[PDB]
């Protein structure tokens, strides 16, 4: 829910 | 890992209210294969309780039961200082996949990859 969910951590 | 204090952004408020709209629908999934389903009140006989109801819906006699065990995770990221950035796009699952017509939205389980930081981030917060 977090990661595909319009997301990115980098 | 000791956590000793956190001064976290004001952004990050809807992430807990986004996640009871996506996790009702894995409760109803969880309870129709059963006999439950919505009704007018809490009785053995028709296998009703005050839980359900629509997401939104939800009485302030219970909320913390599905708000507790999420924030506890992100003290130890954010306080060493892990990112939770986020990308101009937003909404992306709801593409890609009973009163108010209801009905579960199944994202998939069998499609999944890993790699250094998310594998770090699964294993730290359930750690």
């Amino acid at each position: 829910f977090l990661q595909i969910s319009g997301y990115v951590v980098s | 890992v000791d956590t000793s204090n956190i001064t976290i952004p004001e952004k990050l408020e809807y992430f807990i209210n986004k996640y009871a709209e996506h996790s009702h629908d894995k409760w109803s999934m969880d309870k129709l294969a059963n006999g439950w389903i919505y009704g007018e009140i809490y009785s053995d006989s028709s296998k009703i309780q005050p839980l359900m109801k629509p997401y939104k819906l939800l009485s302030e006699k219970e909320k913390e039961i599905y708000r507790w065990p999420i924030k506890e995770s992100l003290k130890t990221m954010l306080a060493w200082g892990w990112r939770i950035e986020r990308t101009r796009e937003g909404d992306s699952m709801a593409l890609y996949n009973a009163a108010h017509g209801y009905s579960p939205r199944a994202i998939d389980m069998s499609n999944v990859t890993l790699s250094r930081d998310l594998h770090a981030m699964a294993e730290m917060m359930a750690e």
